[PDB]
């Protein structure tokens, strides 16, 4: 979790170990916020800025008996 | 018509309303204020330039 | 007690039992909750909105001599 703080204004940037956030565990944490976050203030919880690297690697082997699927 | 220096919703977000006069375009309607007449479907008078009733009266 | 949450502003409805607040027991509400409120935010306390319904019954009753005041 990444709490962005701007003034009367809370943004709590959340996500599950894919870099996911469901709207069930948005709700889930909304409402575990509820007894915690101050009153008054606005809070809004979103999901992070996840980026998806793909990757293509080309790798040259010096005993080349051990290429295979492994 | 919020704060614009909060630009949020809140308590104190809310201020002075505004008054709205809207123009609209009527046919036969006698509150109305005239612009223009017709004799079946024909313009009745013209007027090249502006229209100014009390300078003309005197003018006149 | 019902608290009910804005923006930048806290309301709170209290009653007695009798569903009045007096303004010495409002006197003695705001002083409690100055140790309780958020910093930078605004409290305010009032009465609960009472309603007082008056009712008029007509009751039928069966032994007619038992009809009395008490």
């Amino acid at each position: 979790v990444y709490v962005y703080e701007e003034t009367g204004h809370i943004t709590v940037f959340a996500h599950d170990r894919n870099g996911n956030l469901s709207d069930t565990l948005k709700e889930d944490i909304i409402d575990a916020l509820q007894d915690y976050r101050p009153s008054g203030i606005m809070l809004d919880v979103t999901g992070v800025e996840k980026e998806e690297v793909n990757v293509s690697a080309t790798v040259t082997i010096s005993n080349k008996s051990r290429i295979g699927d492994t | 018509l919020l704060d614009q220096t909060s630009g949020v919703p809140s308590y104190f977000s809310k201020g002075a309303d505004r008054l709205e006069e809207k123009m609209s375009l009527t046919v036969n309607d006698p509150t109305s204020a005239t612009i223009y007449t017709f004799m079946d479907g024909d313009l009745y008078i013209q007027s090249t330039n502006a229209e100014m009733d009390k300078i003309n009266k005197v003018l006149a």
